[PDB]
C-alpha cells in the first residue's frame, strides 16, 4: 500500500499536487518495478474546486459554470496515465471517485468524466436508505470492455453469460413489480411470482455484501447459479442448452 | 374486480320448489321433463352468458 493523506485545512496549492505524486510512484512501481498498481483516487468535485482555486489566482475569467475552460486538458492528463506496455509485465488501473453535485447529470465534470473514461457504475441513495450496503444500481452500471476482461482460460466460460441472465432477470423483475403496485396479485401468474422472489432474494444476498466478506468469484457464481435455479430451463432461453448442462442440472 | 375495476357476475339459485311438478299426469309427462330438464340446463347456458 502507498497512503498519501491530504486534510481539508490543508494548503490550497497542495491539493493540486498529490495526484500527481500518486501517479509518479504507481508508474515508477508498475514499469520499473512491473507490478500491477491499483490507484484509486477521491473527491474530484474538490480537486475541481482547487483547480478553481488556481485559476482565480490566475486571473483568468471564468468559463462554464465557473469552472476555468481548461479543465478538460488537466483532468485528461490525469485520466490517461493508465494502461499495459510492450515489453513489460505490469498495468495501471485508475477508479476514482466522483461527487456528483446535487443529482445533476449535466454539471460538467460528470460528463466530462463520463466523456474521458470508458464505462461508469452508479450508486443510489434509496438503496442507501433501505439499509442495503453497499448501495450499488446495477440496472444503469455498464462496464465497457468486459466481453474481453472476462470468459473462458481467464475464469469460468460463463460469466458473461450469468451477468447477462441476471440483468434481464432484473429488469423483468422489476417491470412486472411495477405493473404489480397498480395492477394486483389477483391477475398474476406463477411465473410471475417467481420472478418477484428471485428480486427479492437478489437484493437480499446478492447486493448485500456485508463489511467484512471476503468474497470469491467462483462462489458469488454459485450464488447466481443457485438464485437462476429457482426457474426451470424453460424460460432460461437466452442461453444455450449446451452450456446450461454445466450447472443447471445440479 | 380485475386490475382495481369492477364488473358484474350473475349466478343462478335453484329454489326448491314447483308448480307444474305433475300437469298431465293421465295423459303423459315424460317428454315434459325432458323439456324442463333441457330448458333448465338452457337457463343455466343463457344466464352464464348474460
Amino acid at each position: 500500500v502507498c497512503l498519501f493523506l491530504n486534510l481539508a485545512n490543508d494548503p490550497t496549492i497542495e491539493r493540486i499536487i498529490t495526484p500527481r505524486l500518486a501517479l509518479t510512484t504507481a508508474e515508477f512501481l508498475a514499469y520499473q518495478c512491473e507490478k500491477h498498481v491499483l490507484v484509486i483516487l477521491t473527491d474530484m468535485s474538490s480537486y475541481a474546486e482547487a483547480l478553481r482555486e488556481v485559476s482565480a489566482a490566475r486571473e483568468e475569467v471564468p468559463g462554464r459554470r465557473g469552472f476555468p475552460g481548461y479543465m478538460y486538458t488537466d483532468l485528461a492528463t490525469i485520466y490517461e496515465r493508465a494502461g499495459r506496455v510492450e515489453g513489460r509485465n505490469g498495468s495501471i488501473t485508475q477508479i476514482p471517485i466522483l461527487t456528483m453535485p446535487n443529482d445533476d447529470i449535466t454539471h460538467p465534470i460528470p460528463d466530462l468524466t463520463g466523456y474521458i473514461t470508458e464505462g461508469q457504475i452508479y450508486v443510489d441513495r434509496q438503496l442507501h436508505n433501505r439499509q442495503i450496503y453497499p448501495p450499488i444500481n446495477v440496472l444503469p452500471s455498464l462496464s465497457r470492455l468486459m466481453k474481453s476482461a472476462i470468459g473462458e482460460g481467464m475464469t469460468r466460460k460463463d460469466h458473461a453469460d450469468v451477468s447477462n441472465q441476471l440483468y434481464a432477470c432484473y429488469a423483468i423483475g422489476k417491470d412486472v413489480q411495477a405493473m404489480k403496485a397498480v395492477v394486483g396479485e389477483e391477475a398474476l401468474t406463477s411465473d410471475d411470482l417467481l420472478y418477484l422472489e428471485f428480486l427479492q432474494k437478489f437484493e437480499k444476498n446478492f447486493i448485500t455484501q456485508g463489511p467484512y466478506e471476503n468474497r470469491t468469484v467462483y462462489e458469488t457464481l454459485d450464488i447466481g447459479w443457485q438464485l437462476l435455479r429457482i426457474f426451470p430451463k424453460e424460460m432460461l432461453k437466452r442461453i444455450p442448452q449446451s452450456t446450461l448442462s454445466e450447472f443447471y442440472p445440479r | 374486480n380485475v386490475a382495481g375495476v369492477t364488473l358484474p357476475v350473475f349466478e343462478h339459485y335453484h329454489e326448491g320448489t314447483d308448480s307444474y311438478e305433475l300437469t298431465g299426469l293421465a295423459r303423459g309427462g315424460e317428454q315434459l321433463a325432458k323439456l324442463k330438464r333441457n330448458y333448465a340446463k338452457a337457463v343455466e347456458l343463457l344466464v352464464e352468458l348474460a
